[PDB]
């Protein structure tokens, strides 16, 4: 029901999140950006290379315990 | 860095 996801930043640091399978991943994006002190819209969050939308859930994306989310600067 | 785990929802 809850899984732990590892969010890896551009500098190789990690913040882990415990989320429900039904959680909207906007909440992870907002929390991560808050902790980094950057605007949420300055970042893109990828799972298996694909962009995570605000309304995506772990269940929708097939995420599993200890899966990795990568954070990159938004494209320009 | 120390381990950091944040619970959501």
């Amino acid at each position: 029901e809850y899984i732990k996801l590892k969010v890896i930043g551009q500098d190789s640091s990690e913040i882990h999140f415990k989320v429900k399978m039904t959680t909207h991943l906007k909440k992870l994006k907002e929390s991560y950006a808050q902790r980094q002190g950057v605007p949420m819209n300055s970042l893109r969050f990828l799972f298996e290379g694909q962009r995570i939308a605000d309304n995506h859930t772990p269940k929708e994306l097939g995420m599993e315990e200890e899966d990795v989310i990568e954070v990159y600067q938004e494209q320009t | 860095a120390e381990e950091r785990i944040i619970s959501l929802d």
